[PDB]
RNA sequence: GAGGUAAAGCGAAUGAUUAGAAGUCUUGGGGUUGAAAUGACCUUAACUUAUUCUCAAACUUUAAAUAUGUAAGAAGUCCUUGUUGCUUAAUUGAACGUGGACAAUUGAAUGAAGAGCUUUUAGUGGGCCAUUUUUGGUAAGCAGAACUGGCGAUGCGGGAUGA
RNA sequence: CCUAAGGGGGACUCAUGGAGAACAGAAAUCUCCAGUAGAACAAAAGGGUAAAAGUCCCCUUGAUUUUGAUUUUCAGUGUGAA
RNA sequence: GGUUGCGGCCAUAUCUAGCAGAAAGCACCGUUCCCCGUUCGAUCAACCGUAGUUAAGCUGCUAAGAGCAAUACCGAGUAGUGUAGUGGGAGACCAUACGCGAAACUAUUGUGCUGCAAUCU
């Protein structure tokens, strides 16, 4: 016999983490959602009502609804060839704010502040993001650092 | 200092036990000993599960108890020291500075004997306590009472000696 | 022989509950049911009334809480009564009542609600809850925080929550917990619950003491003896305070004898100070070294 | 008139564990 | 009644233990792991030698009993009953499945055997005896490893004993006080914990 | 952000498991009894304490690699104040707005025979193979799953010959 | 399977161990201390739960009415359940 | 800086054993007519702040403490693992190549930080 029921496979995932059981510390019901907002959705064991299907568990997605204790969150699920956009209710003890908002908002912020003092200055500043490029040339000085000759060791046995 | 006033020992409770092993009119005649003795409403006890060989089984109402404090505690207790001619064993004292005894007729307590409800032996214990106990029995802010602050069974021998001017042999 | 139980495992594995709740001061439960805020109410808080009793004080706040932590907007303390005439029994039911309205009023004072919503200025001792002026500002929300307090009906905290209501501020409540509920014929007796106000229940107390044991009242109010302040005067005691409660309500701070900086230095005299690790390291190999006197 | 009340959450159970006669 | 060893000689299942979930499974044919003078100190036997798995492979429980009497009897015959502490290092806790014991439909085995999973440079066999009992040792565990599947190498021991130090740790922990009898084994000293203990435990610690 | 597999652990929980050692007033028994005292002794067995060998698909504090969610702007960020029967004690907020400011480095890489959209219909709905993960089985040119690539549907050069 | 084993509130803290109390003993009842849950929560197992979701008490019927949205299985049809 | 009330993160805050603690606060503490609750004013309820005490709670300090937290020329680039070959080996398994890379262990260091309001030698 074969089960698929809801919850099916989340012995650990639904888990609370080692010493970190038992009532939830009332940040997660003073943070405030607003239409917009991504958030992160991670299920949380003890409260029953309002949990996320075994799917959302580690998903990012975008709040829609705001209720009396739950929020909307959008989600793009695949189904075969393409994605269906879920809308799933979720109380918001299992919900806390998608924390890549806050630094691309940053890097937007300090674009709009170097912009507008090179404008002062009178010059550019280049603000497009670039990886990380192969380092330059160097001296390397050997003052208490000549260098150490190795060679391969013997094999031993230390059994 | 150890010498202070609050660190002074007292009786906090006695607890008046009657384990009749049997329902009825029996049980009742018990509580209605100890209804007379300590002027107060005892309470039933129920056996918490069962046991054919003592004839009980679980929530069957097999013994009896009340709890006593103040004044009227210490004329109970003395009335069962006199029984016992002031003479405890070193064993009768706890660990936890608390001690007790077991007559085996009421009536050697000083009360009337009616034939209707006849003699009950009865069991003596005592909760011994300085002040401050009410910190492990508050509602808000429950802590526990210091080392230093306990009763032990040392000094609650050494304080019933005293008190009492008996002696408790250790046989 | 029986088994060791504080083991290294046992500690290892032990989780602490919050620290708040270890102190023995916080119940989560109702802390958690009290302050969450409707979501679609976004930012807009919640107010309690945090009501408090020590052994010599009530502590009346009205908080707002917050990720950072509860921030106080008023808080009224008993021993500010004797301003306003109360300087004994600074834990009446009456005092409690007394504390209630000084909070409210203070509040209002603070927010602008004065002329609108001043409350029962009539005290009889009815049930009443503060209605909102049509076509005006709704009467500031503020749901009672009584802690860890047993709720039983002629409890000193739902003192403070009659005087907050008379007060002015809207606090949801019903009168079957006040001084004078019959529990038989489920109504209140309004007559008593005025009786509580006014310190009635104390004053029948001292008439009938000392007609009694004389010696006793000697005891128990020897302040009221010091004042030539006798029970039949007792109610005007409140009323009077209740007027001057309401005619300034401010908050007025401790003159204070030092500034935060001295007291600071006399307290720093005190405290020991952390020994360093080479103060312990000496105190260890001195302790290592005076163990050898039992080799044997 | 007056009677202990239970606060053993082992309330469905049949005998007790430490019985056993061998002791 | 027994199938023969190459039929379950590779890991090739899960770890298939007693438990919860199968209790009808027989008993392994070792059960005595500890031989020869098992109850001697540390300083009388100082030279260990091992008998070590050069294959990841399954051992059967038959031919550990197997292997253990051999050597156990060589060592005794040559050198006496008491001139060597014998452990067996490896237990066997997987067990073994038989079908037969239709066709191919409800195929699932009933437990046949118990056999232990050695790894690559795991420690099969380790004798620790006297350094005059060398050559004995040696010859009794070469004849034990006859009775056994693969490849293993006989490996003289660096260390002291059971020990994890070398033969020149034991002996700079020991003349320093660090090092204290249990029986058949030691404790050594530890530099945390209660001072006092730690101090009444070796009284002979000879501190820095 | 999520995870609980590999690994690791068991002087960490659960469960399993080898060996001694030191101790305790229900030591569990035998033995030397002294006349009986349960009060010693020799012993084995229990427990307790600090150690020791070995383990887990349906154990676990920890915990990869690979695989996996979201974001990286003009539909963006900020300022001011309009609408409402919702919300706030409120002139507080919520959503949607008017007006104003930030100009091509408009906010990572690489690519893009361009992007988006619609209708209608065929055949098919027995599969099999190879590497790796993997289950049952002693195993099978056996049976069953995971990812990819293939054969089927494909000739050509090589493996003599061979899906 | 359950008028509570549903709903709300309140009070209490469970398994177990140690030390103690007439008959009473390994198991009857009483007391203190310890006690991170080693218990209990109808029924399989997993998760969850400690001033509670467990034990006890009080009051109740939200196990009610109208229909929409959503999640799982999914064709993003139905049914069940949430 | 101490203290109280309400807190945030929820052991660097817990546990065990000692010792100390000015001022204020808190606390233990005294009493039972009244509201209230108990077998028991022990808990809960009310009254007094009067008769007493820092003994306890609480706070701080001590401990090669247990536990917890952090760091690393600690272990270890080990175990494991993504990718590759008409590599080795009968096989079991192993080496190499381009990458990623633990856990235990060991050592060292640390033992709450803090928001709002009030108050104090
Ligand atoms: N191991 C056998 C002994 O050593 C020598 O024998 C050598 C070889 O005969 C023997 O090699 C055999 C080989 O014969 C046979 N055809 C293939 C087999 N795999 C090899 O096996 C060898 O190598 C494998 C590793 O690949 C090891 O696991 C195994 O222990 C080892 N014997 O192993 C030795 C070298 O590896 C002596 N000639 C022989 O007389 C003696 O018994
Ligand atoms: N960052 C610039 C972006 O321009 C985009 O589009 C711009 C135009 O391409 C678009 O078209 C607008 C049209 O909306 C508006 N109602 C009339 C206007 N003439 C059009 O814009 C254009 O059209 C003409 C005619 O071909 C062109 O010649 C000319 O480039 C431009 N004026 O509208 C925008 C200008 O109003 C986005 N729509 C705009 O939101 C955004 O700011
Ligand atoms: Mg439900
Ligand atoms: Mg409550
Ligand atoms: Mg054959
Ligand atoms: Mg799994
Ligand atoms: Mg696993
Ligand atoms: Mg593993
Ligand atoms: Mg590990
Ligand atoms: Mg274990
Ligand atoms: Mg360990
Ligand atoms: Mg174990
Ligand atoms: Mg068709
Ligand atoms: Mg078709
Ligand atoms: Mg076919
Ligand atoms: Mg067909
Ligand atoms: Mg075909
Ligand atoms: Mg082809
Ligand atoms: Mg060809
Ligand atoms: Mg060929
Ligand atoms: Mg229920
Ligand atoms: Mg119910
Ligand atoms: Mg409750
Ligand atoms: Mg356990
Ligand atoms: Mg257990
Ligand atoms: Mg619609
Ligand atoms: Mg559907
Ligand atoms: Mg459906
Ligand atoms: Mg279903
Ligand atoms: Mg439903």
């Amino acid at each position: 016999g074969k089960s698929r029921g809801y919850r099916s496979g989340t012995r650990y995932a639904f888990q609370r983490d080692f010493k970190k059981h038992g009532a939830i510390p009332l940040s997660t019901y003073l943070k405030v959602y607003k239409v917009g907002d991504i958030v992160d959705i991670k299920a949380n064991g003890s409260i029953q009502k309002g949990m996320p299907h075994k799917y959302y568990h580690g998903k990012t997605g975008i709040v829609y609804n705001v209720t009396k204790s739950s929020v909307g969150v959008i989600i793009n699920k695949v189904v075969g060839n393409r994605y269906i956009e879920k809308r799933v209710n979720l109380r918001v003890e299992h919900v806390k704010h998608s924390a890549c908002r806050q630094e691309f908002l940053n890097r937007v912020k300090s674009n709009a502040a170097k912009k507008r003092e090179a404008k002062a200055n009178g010059e550019t500043v280049y603000l497009k993001r670039q990886a990380a490029k192969p380092r330059g040339s160097r001296i390397i000085s050997t003052e208490g650092n000549i260098p150490q000759t190795l060679a391969p060791v013997a094999y031993e046995t230390f059994i | 200092k150890s010498q202070n006033v609050m660190r002074e020992l007292r009786i906090e409770k006695l607890v008046l036990n009657i384990c009749v092993g049997e329902s009825g009119d029996r049980l009742t005649r018990a509580a209605k000993v100890l209804e007379q003795l300590s002027g107060q409403t005892p309470v039933q006890s129920k056996a918490r599960y069962t046991v054919r060989t003592f004839g009980i089984r679980r929530n069957e109402k097999i013994a009896v108890h009340v709890t006593v404090r103040g004044p009227k505690a210490e004329e109970i207790l003395e009335r069962g020291l006199k029984v016992k001619e002031y003479q405890l064993r070193s064993k009768n004292f706890s660990a936890t500075g608390n001690f007790g005894f077991g007559i085996d007729e009421h009536i050697d307590l000083g009360i009337k004997y009616d034939p209707s409800i006849g003699i009950y032996g009865m069991d003596f214990y005592v909760v011994m306590g300085r002040a401050g106990a009410r910190v492990t029995r508050r509602k808000r802010a429950r802590s526990t009472i210091g080392n230093s602050h306990k009763t032990n069974k040392e000094d609650t021998i050494q304080w019933f000696k005293t008190r009492y001017d008996a002696e408790v042999l250790d046989k | 022989m029986q088994k060791e139980f504080r083991t290294s495992a046992y500690h290892s594995r032990f989780q602490t509950p919050f620290r708040r709740r270890q102190e023995g001061k916080t119940d989560y439960y109702q802390r958690k049911r009290l302050v969450t805020q409707h979501k679609a109410k976004y930012n807009s808080p919640k107010y309690r009334l945090v009501v408090r009793f020590t052994n010599k004080d009530i502590i009346a706040q009205i908080v707002s809480a917050h990720i950072t932590g509860d921030v106080v907007f008023t808080a009224a303390y008993a021993h500010e009564l004797p301003r306003y005439g109360i300087k004994y029994g600074l834990t009446n039911w009456s005092a409690a009542y007394a504390v209630g309205l000084l909070v409210a009023r203070r509040a209002l004072q603070k927010l602008g609600l004065d002329e609108t919503y001043t409350g029962v200025e009539e005290v009889e001792g009815e049930f009443e809850l503060t209605e909102a002026v049509e076509d005006g500002p709704r009467p500031f929300k503020v749901f009672l925080d009584i802690g860890l307090q047993r709720t039983t009906t002629g409890a000193r905290v739902f003192g403070v929550l009659k005087g907050a209501s008379d007060g002015g501020l809207y606090v949801p409540h019903s009168p079957n917990r006040f001084p004078g509920w019959d529990i038989e014929a489920e109504e209140l007796d309004a007559e008593l619950l005025r009786k509580y106000i006014f310190g009635g229940h104390v004053a029948e107390y001292m008439e009938e003491l000392l007609d009694d044991d004389e010696e006793k009242y000697k005891s128990i109010f020897k302040n009221y003896i010091e004042e030539e302040i006798e029970s039949e005067d007792v109610e005007e005691i409140y009323a009077n305070a209740h007027e001057a409660i309401r005619a300034d309500p401010s908050f007025k701070p401790t003159e204070k004898k030092f500034t935060k900086e001295q007291y600071k230095a006399e307290s720093k005299k005190y405290r020991q100070q952390k020994l360093t690790r080479a103060e312990r390291q000496a105190k260890v190999a001195k302790k290592i070294a005076e163990f050898k006197a039992q080799q044997e | 008139k007056n009677t202990s009340s239970k606060k053993s959450d082992a309330a469905p159970a049949s005998a007790d564990p430490a019985k056993a006669k061998k002791k | 009644a027994r199938r023969p060893a190459r039929c379950y000689r590779y890991c090739k299942n899960k770890p298939y233990p007693k438990s919860r979930y199968n209790r009808a499974v027989p008993d392994a044919k070792i059960r005595i792991y500890d031989l020869g003078r098992k109850k001697a100190t540390v300083d009388e036997f100082p030279l260990c030698i091992h008998l070590v798995s050069n294959e990841l492979e399954q051992l059967s429980s038959e031919a550990l009993e197997a292997a253990r009497i051999c050597a156990n009897k060589y060592i005794t015959k040559v050198s006496g009953r008491d001139s060597f502490h014998l452990r067996v290092r490896v237990h066997p806790f997987h067990v073994l499945r038989i079908n037969k014991m239709q066709g191919m439909r409800g195929a699932w085995g009933k437990p046949h055997g118990l056999a232990a999973r050695v790894s690559i440079g795991q420690i099969i066999m380790s004798a620790r005896t006297k350094d005059s009992n060398k050559d004995v040792v040696i010859e009794g565990l070469r004849r034990a490893r006859y009775k056994f599947p693969g490849q293993q190498k006989i490996i003289i021991s660096k260390k002291w004993g059971f020990t994890p130090l070398n033969r020149d740790e034991y002996i700079a922990k020991k003349t320093n006080g660090e090092v204290i009898d249990d029986g058949a084994y030691v404790k050594f000293l530890s530099r945390k914990g209660n001072l006092e203990a730690n101090l009444q435990q070796f009284p002979n610690y000879q501190y820095s």
